[PDB]
Order: C-alpha cells, then structure tokens, then sequence
C-alpha cells in the first residue's frame, strides 16, 4: 500500500530494552564476549538464553513468547544495532543478523504429539527424530530488476516482475539480488514416548540459511522457532531459528544394593528374566542379554573406527520359540523400533519418494544407537540384501540417486531372523548356505545359533509342564533401570587382565584340529564388556570374561 | 549503483591505453591487437584478465567482482561499440553470419532512439567475451558455494564425472512473415523458449492481419553449448562427507576442452535456472576460463636426514599403523602407491596399470585395509567393488525429468583417473563385469559396435583386487584348475596374486589382542620417537620427493639379466602349482621403478639386483 | 538465467478475405511529397517547400488538403477515395506526419519532438439536402450546409486510455480540442410548412472556435451515431433578362403591394409600405468608423378588429425567411441570444436566439410585448447597432444580428407611451 | 502521490545538473546570493531565471518545459539540498522548498485563446485580468493520526481515515500535520487583443502558498504552472508556481 509507520512506541521501547540487554557492562560481558566469538568466528546467528530475559525483563520474556513475529524482529534489529556499535565494518559486510533461542520454556516445551493446535503464533520447541528431508535449493527474497530503457530500478519483497510499467525488457542485476537456501523437513516422537495405539502426528520444519546442514536424516534434533500458518483450511508449518543436536546419551540407589556381588549373581537370574515363557535355550537367553548392553560410543572426531554394533542372528525351526524371542525383546526395548518381512519403505533407504523430494528415512536409519528387531529375514528382496550388508560393515548408510546424496548414521545392531527356507533339520549342510541366506557374508554376524528339534526325551517333559504351570495364580521394570546405568559405564579392558582371556582363543581355534576364528576377537571383546556392564564395574573381572569364553565356545558347538 | 556511462568511458579508456612490454620486450599494445582482429573477424573470443584491470583500478575489480553478468554486458557493448570504429574494408564474408549481418546494416542505413526498431545487441556480435578470474580470489571448494554467493564471480576445482556432446544452443531466433517483409528477433535467454505466431511487425500493427510467421534457421545466431558435471577434489573433501555434484555449462571457444576424469579450474557467473510451494530454482556456473599450466612449458645435509634412509622402514611405519602387522604384504602396497605416473613419454601407458589381486576377504580382516588406501593415497578416488547395479558404469537411454539427452556418464575406472582403483567383491561381479576388467589388460583398444557403448575409456588408474574365497577355505589336498571352477589362465592374466592361509600360529595371534588395544589409546602412535607433527603435512612430504624425478640405471639391466637364467629353470623344474613364465618379465623390469629411484647415489648401483630379487622372494613360494 | 524475459524486436520492413491496406498507405505518403501545381509566368520553385514551412513555423499544425488538386491531376485516384474515408482518415493523418519529417529536417534544439498534424478536407461538388442524411448514406463522406444555432466552450476529452499495473493517471495521455455544435439546415431546402431540422455536430483540434453562431457554414464530414465533422468552410444568365422587363416596368410598385395584402382590410398606402421591408434598404459602409443602420422597421399598430387573426397565418405563408411561434416560444430560446447554464458543472449553453437566425433578412415577431423584461435590456441594442450582446460577467462577444423586425402585438392601451419611450422612435408608424 | 522511484539514474543526474546550476561559482554567484537573500527575509520561493538555464544546459531546459513534473520535483530537491549545503538550520527549519520560473519563454508564451490542449503537461505562462476569486480556505496535505490503543502512529499523503485497521479511534496530531493554504482563480484574455467574433476562453488557476494574496481579482497577471488535469467530467485546471503582477 505504501503507507508507513512514524516511530512505532513498542518498537522503540522494545529495541531499547534488548539493546540494553545485550549491553552487558555493569556484568562481565557474558553476551559481549559471545558478540566477539561471533564475530571473529564469522558467524551470524546469536543464540540467547530465554532464562537471562526472564531474570532481566520478565514482562518482555512473556510477550516475547506470547507475540513471536515483531517481538522476533524488533530483538533482530537490536542485535544488528549492537553488533554494529561494536563494529562497524562486520555489520555493513552482511545484510541481516538473525537470533536464535536456547534454555528451558516452561510451558511451551512440547512434543509433537502434544503440540496441537493450540499453540499457534506462538514460539515453541519440538523433540524428535527427522524422518524426511529434501535437497537444498535457493530461494530468492530479494530481487533487483535494472532497465536499461527506462533508467529505472525496482527492487520486490516477499508473479515474477517480469514487465515495467509500459511492458519495458527488465534484465535483473543478480548480484545486487539476495538469495538464501531453504530446506524442508519433517518429525515424529520417540518411540519410547509415542503411543501405539494412536495416529501418529508430523510437523513440517523449515530451515533458513546456517542451518540447512546442521541437521541430517535419522538424528534427534531440538527445533525452536515461530509457528505459523501458510496461506477456511491452513496447513501448519514451523520456521525454525535454532537447531542443536541431541547424542543419544531417583531409583539408583535401589540399584546400587543389586549390584552387590556378596549376596548372589545378577547375571545369572537376570539372563531368565528376559525370556519368562520360554524353556530352555539357556545359552540363547545369555546371548541376548549380551546383545541390549555394550558400548557404543568412541571418542571418534571427525572420523570413524571399530564399533559395537555387531548382531546376532537366530535360525531355527518353526514354533520353537525363534519368533517369540523377538517379541518379548521387542517388548521391554530400549530404544528400540520394530520393523519386519518386507518393510515396503525402504527398510534402509530412503527411497527417494516422487510425486510430492522427500527422503524417508528407513528403519534401520530411525533407529540410531538402539538395536533392531527384523522378522522373516529371507522375506527381505534381493535389493535389500545388497543394502543391507553395506551398513553393517562401515557403520553408515551410503544412498546415492538422481542428486541426492546422504550421510547417515547408523549405529545400530540387528536381531534377525528366518526360518529355513523349506529346511526341517539343517544339519546336514553347512548353515552358512542351508538357511537361504546365500552370500558368504553371513560370518559378519556376531552368532548363529540353532534351535533344531532333536529326539531328546528327557527335555521333552520339561517343555511341556513349563507351559501349563505359568498361569501364575500366585520383574520387567527392574531390567530398565539397569540399563541406563550402564550407558554412562565405560568398563574399560585390562590387557593384563585380557591376556588369560586371549590365552585360551587359540585353543578355540585348535578345537577343529580333533566357522571363522579370525574375527573371533572381535566378538570376544564385546561379549567381555558385556559381562562387566551387568556389574556396574569399571575393570573387566576374569571371571567375568571366562563366562564369555565358555559363551563362545558352546556357540559353535 | 552508478552511472554507467562513466564506466562505459572508464573502461573504454582502459582498453584503448593498457599496454605491456612482455611481448619480446616490446610495446605491441596487448587489447588492441585483438581489437583489431574482432574487427576484422580474425579471433572469434576476447578474454579480459582482470588482473591487468587491477593495476589501475582495483575499485572496478571489486564492483566487478560483486556483480558479474551486468558488467560482463557492459564490456559486451562497450567492444561493440569499439569495433565499427576500427573497420578498414569490405568483410570478406567469412561465414553466413557475417553475410547477413553487413546486408542487415547496408539496409538499415540504406534508409537514412526508437525503443523497438534497433538489432537486438546480442545478434550482431560475432565474438564472445569471458572474464579470468584475478589472483586475488583464492579458489573456493565447491561445498562453500552457497545461496550467499550468487552472482558472484568465483572459482572453483573439481572432476569431471558427466559431459554431454557438442551440441548448437540458439540465441537469437530469426522469424520472417510472408507479408511483413521484414525481421522479427527473439533473444533467447532460458533453455526453453516459446515459438512466435502473430507477427510484431509494424505493417501489421496497423492491419491486424493474419500475420502468420514462419521460424526459420537462416539468419539464426548459434553458439556452442555443453552439460558437464563437476564433483570436489577427494583430497580436501573431508572423511565425514561425501563429494558434491555442481552443473557447469560451458559456452563458445572455451567448450571442447574438458576430457571425463580432467582436473579443471573453472570461473564463471553463479545464476538460478527456473524451471517454468514456493520459489524453487536450481543453480549452475556459466564458465568463462578453462587453464592449464603455463610454466611446464620447456636439500643441505645439516638440516635433516631423510633420503638416505629407506623408506620401507620409515614410511612404512606411519601409514596404516593399525593393520594388524602383514608388513611384508604391506610393502607391495608401498609400490601400489608409488604406481607409474613417472612414465617415459614413449607410450609406454602400462607403466601405471598394476593389476594387483588379493585372494580372500575374512583373512586377518583385510578388507579394512582395501578402503584405507583410497582415503591417504593422493590423487585418488574412493571406489567400491559392487555398490550399486550395473547403469554405474555403462550408459543407457531412460526417461529423465530434470534435463539429460542422450548424456553421457563415466564409470569406475573413469572415476579414479591416473590413480589406485580398489574394486571389492571380486566374485559378486558378473561375468561382463569380469570382461570389463580384461579388457583393461588388452591396452585399451575398446571399441564396441552396440549402440549404447561405444567409448574408448582412459584406464590409466591402478586396479587393486580382492577376492573372497569361494564357499570355503583354500583346500591343501586339492590344487588349483581343480578346487576352483573358474578357468586359471582367466586369473593368470593378474600379474601378482596374493592369498594367505589362516595357520594357528598362537604366538603371532597372541600379539594382536594387546595391539589392538593401542589405537586411539594414546597419542604415540608412531611409536619410534616420532615427532606428533600436523596430519596435513604428512601428505606433503611425499610430494616433494616426486618432484625430484631420479633417473634408474640401463646398465643394471645386464646384471640382473644374468640372474634370470636359473630363476626360470628352477621354477620350471619344480613342475607344482605355482609356476612363471614370460609375464614375470615385466614385474622384473616393473621392480626397479620404485626401488631405483629412491637411492639418490648416480655414482655405483649394486644393491638393487638382490633387491629387486628380495621382492620375488617373498612373492615366490607364496602358494 | 531462466527468470528473465527480453522484449520481441522487428527489423525495419527492407525488401519488397482481408484486404491489405499497405498500398493505399504508400498512395497516400507518394502523392502528398511529389505533387506540384503552378505555371511557368510566375517562375518554377517548390512552393509547398516554403509554404508548409511557414506553416509550422506559425504552429499552425495543421495542413489543408484540396481534393481539388487530387481530381484534377488524376481523377481516377480521387474517386476511389470518397468511398470509405472513415476508416482510412487516421493513415492519411499519420502520412502527412512523414511529409513534415521532410522539410522540418533541422529543428532548431527545442522542436526536437515533432507533432501530430490533422488534415482537412473540401470540396467543390453541390451540397446535397438534409434528406440524404438517412441510413443508406451511411458511413460516407456527405456535404450539408447550414446555420449554427449552439455553441459549447472548449472542453477536455481523451483519446486513448492508459491503466496502472489504482487510479487512473490523465497526465501521461494526451487529450485533443472539443467544441459541441448544434446546425440548422438553411430555409430554403426546409419545406413550407416544417419544423427545421437540427443536427448535432463533433468538432476536432482545429475546428474549435472558426466559426460564430448564425453564420452561414459549409459543413463536411462523415455521419454516424451525428457528424464527425472534417472541415468547415465559411462563405462570404437568361433569367436576368427576364428579371429586366419586370422591373423596366413603371407601375411595378402597385401591382406588387395589393399582391401581398388581401384587399379585405388596410388601406393600400399601409399595403405599400410591406412591400418596401421586403426589399429592404441599403448597409451603407463608411469608410470611416462606424457604419450605419440603413435599415427600415415596420411596427403594425392601430385599433383592433381588423381581422388580424388571418393576418398571422398570411404573413407566415408569404415571409421568405421567418419563424412561426407557437405562444412564448419553446424551452429557454427566447427571441435574443441568450445563453443558460448547463445542468452539468454549468459548462456552456449557447442557446441562441430567433434574430440570428434571420442574419440578413427579417423575422416575424409575434406577441411583441409578451416577451420577459431580461432580454428587453439587450433587445434594445440589437435593434440599433444591428448586433446584438451577451452581457454575462466575461462574456464581450458580440454576433451579428442585421435582421430587420417585424413585430405583431397588441397596441398599448407622445401620450401613446408605456415603459419604452425610446423604442417607438426606431420603428415606423404603421396602421 | 507518495509513489517514489528506488535510486533512479535520470533523477539523480537531475539532481546534479541542477544542484551545479544552483552553486554558482565560477560565476559571482548570483543565484547564490539570492539564496542569502531568501534565507535572511524567511521567504521560501527561489524564482530561477529560465534564460541562465538554457545558457547553463539546453538539454536541462527542454527536457524541464517538456515533461513539468519531474523536473520540477528533483529541481525542487536540488534546492533544498543545496540550502542544507550552505545552511543546514535554515533546511531544518522548515519542510520542503518551492521553485518559480520567469523570464522569456519561446513558443510556450501563450494566452488563453491560444492554450488549447496541446501544452498539457507542459509549462506555460497565461497573460490577462483576473476574473472570477474564490476565498482564502486551508487544504490538507498530511494529515498524522495516532492510535492512543495500538500506541502506533499513521500518516497519510494527498475519505478521511476514522478507523484503524481494526476500528479502534483514532486521535489526529494537529501540530504534527502540515496544512497549506489554497485559493481558485480565473483568467480572461485581454479586451484590446481578444477577437470579440468567438467564444471566451476561461482557464482555471490554483495557487499554492505564498500565492493567495498576491494577487487579487482586477489586477493584470502573469501565472506560470503545470497544466494538468484532475481526474466523467474531464476540466483542466493550472498549478501555479510563480504570480506576479503586471499593469505598469
């Protein structure tokens, strides 16, 4: 329209208030020596703490996260001010600084469940893990159009200017234009905390320039940002202003009285825990055990190096407890998603879907620094039999399509299984083809265990009385707790302690001297630490570890 | 934000009185020489080094630099407007453009500022201006090429993966009406244009007539056009990333100059591409230079001890530090990446074609190993072995949405261009595939009669084979042609074969459980006394022992000649599996490349027959 | 660069059921350069090089065109012509834009712009009568004369539109002259017993102003719907032996006067002196100033009852040019020209008046005294200096209104006077 | 209007033409003791002989008689530029600075019989009697309004804005608003050269301020303006910028 504003009083008093905020004189300077990190660091975006606003100025705290939009600007202008009283030059180098928030928001920290409609226009901050993404294209916001005819210039805001008042050639002057990247991506709770019985909720992100590689597919990331409606029905969309990133990193005193070696072995009776309704397979239960705990995490930057996550397989005939083992793991998971057969999404890919690009993120991509239930392993297509085997080995998912091309992580570990094709007893040829499972790749797995149903009466009465006595006329939270502990738990190895252990690793290998042992050490050294973890300890007990031993040398038999 | 025609007369100053005194050290008036020749349509590009633009006017150079595609129009008029002025004759109708274009002006004057009755300027040009992009910009790397950057001049390197074929791309289209009588011009600016059916002409403006015009191709100006696709350096990409793909298009004499698999510099305009939920475009460099080397054309004792000390034992021992020991293996890979790059220019090719194959994966882990080399070896491209379908490497026809016409791709070999291939999961490749890699040992002579394939591809790179045993370990009891199916003389073409056998050997693998331990356990890595120093410079200690190119001795030919004799005999005689024959001659000769240049003596060479000859001895016997 | 979009561009036209009007453009443009008329007496110079000349140089902008001069050298081409002018009109405007491009050539610096140039056109051919101003004419080039009895004041109007890519700006079009006549056809082609017809005319840039009410005009244009007005010309013998012998006659004065008047009432003496206003007097010019009235008004007054009702429908069929009234006349026109304020922002109403529309003859003035004392005070001047005066805050112009008067009234009921003892001396004392 | 152009060339070269005419040094500096003499006697109209601008720039000259309001407009802005240059309290002091134009005037010299409708948009000079006089009336041309709700300030160039953008009141800063004075006048062309054959022509005059009483009805004239038109009836009316009397 034209119309303007003479000297707006809330902007005035607002851009007073933040400046003399950010003018942190009578203090040490916290945010002015942020300011100079800034600065010579040659970054743009200023994050501040939303607590700092509530202890200096309560009522513009409240208004700012009341009213989002000119509250949003008017503190933008100030740290331009700021910046530029400070130092000129930086400030005239770049067009327009912008501010990012931090901290904790009382009632505006939701998830994306909780996150209805209600909080609309309103500065919000959203949990969860990116499940879609795009590629990054510019988008322009400001245009420059010159003609040469009419010696005129006129400069657009936001049916491309195309034409001048008399229909007059423009040829646009790009460099006097600005352009700024532009991305956009989606999120979904944690599977810890979103419900399965109800329909999940997405959130549309948009990301402005510092941020369109900040975040990436598969990780959990914090957005914080206005939450408006683009243009009777409104599709809702966040655009964001400050991202981080996440690390998957007042009963532990009840559990420290667990962990007391003089009373019992934890270990022991906690191995049956797990599989309640399942008779037998002792040795199976322990390895499964193993497989939740481990170390994950290796003071690995900007790189990468040998990793935990190496997984078991489980072959073996049909009801005999091979598809219910899944399940009750999958029950009691931490951090832990299901996926299954076929899993039509691109169960490690992110397909690269048309018709909308979106990259939906798979399943062993949306579950990070967990462990992955698969069922019907031999269901799974050729294709993914080929990408499959590459995450494993790198410890990342490479895809490659028509200009996309992604970095994922995938810190994972896989507990698969098949059944035998159209195999019953699977012993007169080697597994390592019998299952259907037809690369030699099959070594790479940590064990292979099998659960045929060979004529042993005396077991057979077992089975059938554990079935009926579990009615139970007259501990899953217990397990929990404990693995939390031992997340934080680096029980690091003692190679004067190790060398027993390894003493005996040759004598695992001369066992066929009376089905790869070069990667033997390899998994000895996970199932080692595995053992510690169930203690708490920091050095790796002998004892411990011989457990370990005789695990590996009853998993071949 | 000027006047502009200050700077039409700035420039115009500038160009009619620069000179230097380089050309034999004598003034010849460097721009004027070839103003004189656009004139009279003796050079069809004009490049303007804006270097010399600095030496009087650095302020121009940084306008210049913030905004390029309106001052490149500039100089475009402002040589136009320069030539008319140096004309001495008549044209001597070089082309039909040059035909037109003089009957165009003969009949415009003939008739002796309206906005809508003059030539378009892009049509009576007849040459191209491009800008090189001065010293003072350091080169950028393509990831840092943002939004931010465009429409600014910049420079950056990289590979080239994807190029299409020259193809002519129109500028101004030619319509002629059959009752006008006269010329209507469209400029064309973007890739898709749509064709005239009402006549502007003026005639017709008063009859509002039919007007129905015709497209012609007569009068049409045309210039080259090309696709290319550039990725970043695997030097500087860093471990964490991947490299990136960035769209060149490349216009007039400066097309015809990229081959696949070519370093190139490249400066050019960063400018959005529409495509006719947003405001979505692309982005591409419109290139203006392509440059190659201009001074190709044709170490005290006291400060440190390198040179004199092998380099099996030194740099050997920091690279790869946690390989699981195989040091002697591992020396081969020290010829692997010493390669043949220093070639005599006798087409002698095969020189760096070292076919090296390594049989079994899960032994000792070595698969590792196979990825480390890509990663440190300069001058070369991480490769995989079977991570995609087999479009990765050949060419075919599918439906496109973005562009791409008949385009043209390179493969694996292509990818690592003069550097180490490593190729993974020997037997998952299929029998073409296996072809693919003996036609590399037939020197190159590609030439296929099917209609998608009919490349000739540079394989001057190094291929580094790993094979996995098949469905089971090496069997003492059976021999080989028996215990694996696949023919031997097919394996027999690899030069050196490599397999080890898993003995239980318990003092050895006793060693590896505290060796394993040490990395990334401490920060003596390099354990013998060695300086930490910054992991960049280590690279570049290896160049400049490149650089220094020793010279072998011919006359250790002879020596070593002699020797040969009871070798053959004795490996003849033996009548076992592993057996020689002529094709050990070239690894004899191919030894001395790296072991010969290392020791800088130019007086006496006698060390170097035992060995070369300690070479063979680990690789005979290996069974 | 797939943002931006240059222009269509058309080279200049090198090399040579809808009829192309490109070789009537050309005939045009070649006839109004090369043309030349003149004889040698006077010497051979191109006399349209320096006459045209002195026609911008006065900023006429303008330039006349005699079709004359087109029949004459070639008459064959001239035919063609008249047949559907309307359409062609504006090309011929637009050629004579080029013919100026010839000798303008130099314009001193600040007559860079050359103007547009409007044509009008004549010619001699006998003006038809207002009963070819039907449908059937349509579109065609007519010629009518007649006398103009309205006249509006310049006004605004535009050409072409321009919008905004929101008001609409007029400073950046061009707006041309206007001028609303209303025309009356002459008495003579009007029937005997007729109401005149009217006709409202369109004028254009250079017609405004040329012509005054009550003149005697020549009006050519095109008809279409009224006239879109192209030019206007302002004017200035065997039945003559025949004419001797009447009036060689002694006793021609007797016979005429008992011709005039019916014997059934008036004395011959009152019959004979009819007779003489008929003829009327003489304008004596002076060479000096002022002219002189020279003409004789008759006032019929006396004592009633002399059936003076048949008198008032005789005179109308016997006056050569005259007006029958109808009580106090019709709407605002009263017997003078007066004027009245236009409903709309009271922009300009020249209504006219009886009396002008007599310029030269004379005009039957019935119920003398029943007309309103307002025009009284201009009616007197009118009488005397022959011209009658608008007497509005500004308006000094002054038409001309030479009629002689014939006023029928009642007899007022030196010791005859009422309120104007100074009108009866200018008339006549007639029974 | 309000509508402004964003950094144009031609202005700007304007600007600079004229800002150069304006600093007269190499001449006495003619000119720039008239604006001593302005800026002492608080009068804000600087009359700019035509001839010098001619002899200065004929390209200025014509381009300035041919399209009024433009070069009139930077012409305008030169001069205040030039008064902050040498006294920037002065420019301060008041809003925007007014120029006029006398001196000799080729074929733009016209009188009311002779301005027809081609000088639109042209500047022109009109010699006669004044006829028809309106009175002595104020006329708005920026009106501010602030909203004691919203606690935002509105200002607007020239119905009247009651309501705001969501009908709170509105209370306007009288001070803060700028109103000029405004009178209508007519001209006549002279008795003596006037045909008294054809129609009068009336032209309508408006003056701005520092022009109301100037002139008054009966006296002789001379106005030189802008001859624009105000937007189904269509009647020209002429902006003034310089009046000065006649009859010697």
């Amino acid at each position: 329209a034209g119309t303007v504003v003479l000297d707006d009083v809330e902007l005035r008093e607002a851009q007073r208030d933040y400046l003399d905020f950010l003018d942190d004189e009578e203090d040490q300077g916290i945010y002015q020596s942020k300011v100079r990190e800034l600065i010579s660091d040659n970054q743009y975006r200023l994050i501040v703490n939303v607590n700092d606003l509530r202890r200096k100025n309560e009522k513009r705290a409240n208004r700012l996260l009341n009213n989002a939009f000119e509250e949003l600007v008017a503190f933008q202008r100030a740290l331009k001010d700021f910046v530029a009283s400070i130092d000129a030059t930086y400030a005239k180098q770049y067009e327009e600084f912008y501010v990012g928030l931090e901290g904790s928001f009382g009632s505006k920290h939701v998830s994306p469940r909780t996150l209805t409609s209600c909080f609309l226009s309103c500065v919000v901050c959203v949990e969860g893990i990116v499940t879609k993404c795009s590629l990054v294209r510019p988008k322009v916001v400001r245009s420059v159009h010159y003609c040469p005819a009419t010696k005129k210039t006129i400069e657009r805001r936001y049916v491309y200017p195309t034409k001048d008042e008399e229909n007059n050639p423009l040829e646009t002057e790009y460099g006097l234009s600005v352009y700024k990247d532009h991305q956009t991506i989606t999120i979904q709770e944690m599977p810890e905390k979103a419900p399965a019985g109800q329909l999940p909720r997405s959130v549309d992100v948009i990301l402005d320039d510092d941020l369109v590689d900040k975040a990436k597919p598969g990780d959990r990331v914090q957005v914080v940002g206005t939450y408006r409606c683009l243009p009777g029905t409104f599709r809702t969309v966040l655009i964001a202003c400050n991202v981080k990133q996440m690390s998957k990193d007042e009963d532990i005193a009840k559990i420290k009285k667990f962990s007391k070696t003089r009373s019992k072995d934890i270990f022991d009776q906690l191995a049956k825990s797990l599989a309640p309704s399942i008779h037998g397979h002792d040795y199976v239960k322990k390895a499964i055990l193993c497989l939740l705990l481990g170390g994950v995490e290796r003071d690995l930057e900007n790189g990468s190096h040998i990793r935990g996550d190496i997984n078991i397989l489980l072959i073996g005939d049909p009801s005999v407890a091979k598809s219910q083992l899944l399940r009750y793991v999958l029950c009691t998971a931490p951090r832990a998603i299901p996926t299954t057969g076929r899993g039509s999404s691109g169960v490690g890919l992110t397909a690269a879907v048309t018709t909308d690009r979106r990259l939906e993120a798979g399943a062993m991509v949306l579950a990070d620094r967990g462990v992955v239930c698969i069922d019907e392993f031999d269901k799974m297509s050729d294709m993914d039999r080929t990408a499959i085997h590459e995450v494993m080995e790198q410890g990342r998912v490479t895809i490659a399509k028509a200009g996309i091309h992604a970095r994922l992580n995938a810190r994972c570990s896989v507990l698969a299984a098949a059944n035998p094709v159209y195999g019953r007893y699977d012993q007169y040829k080697t597994p390592m083809e019998n299952i259907g499972l037809q690369d030699s790749l099959l070594s790479r797995f940590d064990l292979l265990f099998i659960m045929l149903d060979q004529m042993d009466p005396e077991q057979d009465r077992e089975i059938s009385d554990h079935v009926l006595r579990m009615h139970r006329y007259r501990s899953a939270a217990f397990m929990k707790k404990y693995i939390h502990v031992a997340k934080i738990i680096k029980p690091v190895l003692t190679q004067e302690s190790a060398t027993y252990i390894a003493e005996e690793y040759s004598r695992l290998r001369s066992q066929d001297s009376m089905p790869v042992t070069a990667r033997t050490l390899e998994t000895l050294i996970r199932l080692a630490t595995a053992h510690a973890k169930a203690r708490m300890s920091k050095t790796v007990d002998l004892q411990d570890a011989e457990e370990a031993v005789e695990l590996v040398q009853y998993a071949y038999f | 934000l000027k006047d502009y025609a200050l700077e039409k007369e700035k420039v115009k100053k500038f160009l009619q009185e620069f000179y230097q005194d380089d050309e034999l050290g004598k003034k010849q008036f460097k721009y004027g020489n070839q103003l004189v020749r656009l004139a009279h349509r003796e050079q069809v590009a004009l490049y303007v080094d804006l270097d010399d633009v600095a030496e009087d006017d650095p302020e121009l150079v940084d306008s210049i630099c913030e905004n390029a595609r309106r001052y490149a129009k500039l100089f475009a008029d402002a040589v136009q407007e320069l030539l008319p002025q140096y004309k001495e004759r008549e044209v001597v109708n070089k082309d039909v453009l040059d035909v037109y274009i003089e009957h165009r002006l003969m009949m415009e004057q003939r008739s002796r500022r309206s906005p809508q009755n003059q030539y378009p300027a892009e049509l009576m040009r007849r040459f191209e201006l491009y800008f090189q992009g001065p010293s003072s910009n350091k080169p950028r790397v393509i990831r840092e090429v943002r939004a931010d950057s465009v429409g600014k001049l910049v420079t950056v390197r990289g590979i080239v993966t994807r190029v299409s074929e020259v193809k002519p791309k129109m500028v101004v289209a030619t319509y002629t009406c059959d009752q006008c009588g006269a010329e209507t011009y469209q400029p064309i600016q973007s890739p898709t244009f749509m064709p005239l059916i009402m006549c502007p002409s003026q005639e017709c403006q008063t009859n509002r007539s039919g007007g129905r015009l015709y497209l012609q191709t007569r009068g049409s100006r045309f210039i080259k056009f090309q696709e290319m696709k550039m990725q970043e350096h695997s030097d500087q990409v860093p471990v964490g990333n991947i490299p990136r793909s960035i769209t060149v298009l490349v216009e007039g004499e400066n097309t015809r100059i990229a081959q696949p698999g070519d370093h190139v510099s490249v400066t050019g305009i960063f400018l959005p591409i529409l495509r006719t939920q947003g405001l979505l475009s692309e982005t591409y460099l419109e290139a203006h230079r392509i440059v190659k080397m201009n001074k190709s054309e044709d170490t005290r004792e006291e400060l440190r001890q390198i040179a004199e000390e092998d380099f099996y034992e030194k740099l050997a021992a920091s690279i790869a530090p946690e390989i699981y020991g195989h040091e002697d293996v591992k020396k081969a890979l020290l010829l692997l990446l010493v390669g043949g790059v220093d070639q005599s220019p006798r087409g002698m090719k095969i020189r760096g074609n070292i076919n090296i194959c390594l049989m079994g994966d899960p032994g000792v882990a070595k698969s590792q190993l196979l990825s480390y080399i890509d990663r440190l070896a300069p001058r070369s491209q991480y490769t995989t072995g079977r991570g995609s379908s087999g479009v990765g490497l050949t060419a075919a026809v599918l439906r496109d949405s973005v562009s791409g016409e008949l385009t043209l791709e390179g493969g694996a070999l292509v990818l690592a261009d003069q550097g180490v291939c490593c190729i993974d999961e020997f037997d998952k490749m299929a029998e073409a595939d296996r072809t693919a890699i003996h036609e590399v040992m037939e020197q190159q002579t590609i030439s296929i009669a099917k209609a998608g394939i009919l490349t000739t591809l540079n394989a001057r790179c190094s291929i580094l084979a790993a094979a996995n045993p098949a469905y089971g370990r090496y069997n003492p009891r059976r021999s080989l042609e028996q215990n694996i199916q696949l023919p031997a003389a097919l394996l027999s073409r690899f030069d050196l074969l490599w397999l080890i056998q898993d003995r239980p050997d318990r003092d050895n693998d006793l060693r590896l459980a505290q060796h394993i331990t040490y990395v990334h356990q401490h920060s003596r890595q390099p354990p013998s006394q060695f300086e930490p120093l910054d992991m960049k410079l280590m690279r570049r200690y290896i160049a400049m022992c490149r650089e220094k190119q020793p010279m072998v001795p011919e006359s250790l030919a002879d020596y070593i000649t002699a020797a040969y004799v009871e070798m053959r005999r004795e490996a003849w005689a033996s009548k076992d599996a592993t057996y020689t024959s002529a094709r050990t001659l070239l690894a004899i000769l191919r030894l001395s490349t790296a072991l010969a240049r290392l020791r800088m003596v130019d007086v006496v060479e006698k060390e170097d027959v035992n060995e070369a000859i300690r070479l063979m001895e680990m690789s005979k016997d290996s069974l | 660069s797939g943002f931006d979009d240059p222009g269509i561009f058309y080279s200049d036209s090198f090399g040579g059921g809808q009829a192309r009007k490109s070789q009537l453009q050309r005939r045009f443009k070649e006839f109004l350069r090369q043309y030349r008329v003149g004889t040698d007496r006077t010497g051979f110079t191109f006399k349209y090089r320096d006459e045209l000349k002195r026609h911008y140089n006065l900023g006429e902008y303008w330039i006349e065109v005699e079709m004359e001069d087109l029949a004459s050298f070639d008459e064959d081409l001239a035919d063609y012509l008249y047949k559907q002018p309307a359409e062609h009109l504006q090309l011929l405007e637009e050629a004579a834009k080029e013919v100026a491009d010839e000798v303008t050539r130099p314009r001193p610096s600040g007559e860079e712009v050359l103007q547009d140039i409007q044509v009008m056109l004549k010619s001699d051919a006998s003006p038809s009568s207002i009963r070819s101003l039907k449908s059937d004419m349509m579109s065609h080039l007519v010629k009518i004369p007649g006398i103009i009895i309205a006249a509006s004041a310049v006004r605004a109007k535009a050409t072409r539109i321009s919008i905004q890519c929101y008001f609409i700006m007029p400073d950046k079009c061009k707006c041309v002259d206007f001028q609303t006549l209303k025309l009356q056809e002459l008495p003579d082609a009007v029937p005997h017993g007729e109401m005149p017809r009217h006709m409202q005319l369109y004028c254009d840039r250079y017609l405004c102003d040329k012509v005054v009410p009550g003149n005697r005009v020549t009006i050519m244009g095109i008809y279409s719907i009224y006239i879109r007005v192209l030019g206007i010309q302002v004017d200035t013998p065997q039945e003559e032996e025949e004419f001797r012998r009447l009036a060689a006659l002694p006793n021609v004065y007797e016979v005429i006067s008992k011709s005039i008047a019916p014997s059934i009432f008036g004395g011959t003496d009152m019959k004979k002196a009819i007779a003489c206003l008929l003829f009327g007097g003489s304008r004596k010019r002076l060479p000096d100033g002022l002219t002189r009235r020279g003409d004789i008004n008759l006032l019929m007054l006396g004592d009633p009852g002399t059936a003076k009702s048949q008198l008032l429908k005789f005179v109308e069929k016997c006056s050569p040019i005259g007006v029958y009234t109808s009580g106090k006349g019709s709407s605002a026109a009263g017997l003078t020209a007066s004027v009245m304020r236009d409903p709309s922002s009271r922009n300009f109403i020249m209504e006219g008046g009886a009396m002008v529309l007599a310029d030269g003859g004379v005009v039957c003035i019935d119920e003398f005294d029943k007309m309103r004392e307002d025009d009284r005070v201009a009616i007197h001047e009118a009488m005397e200096q022959q011209t009658i005066s608008i007497a509005k805050a500004g308006i000094t112009t002054t038409l001309n209104s030479r009629c002689s008067v014939l006023a029928a009234a009642n007899s007022v009921f030196e010791d005859n006077i009422d309120f104007m003892p100074t009108i009866l001396s200018r008339f006549d004392m007639i029974f």
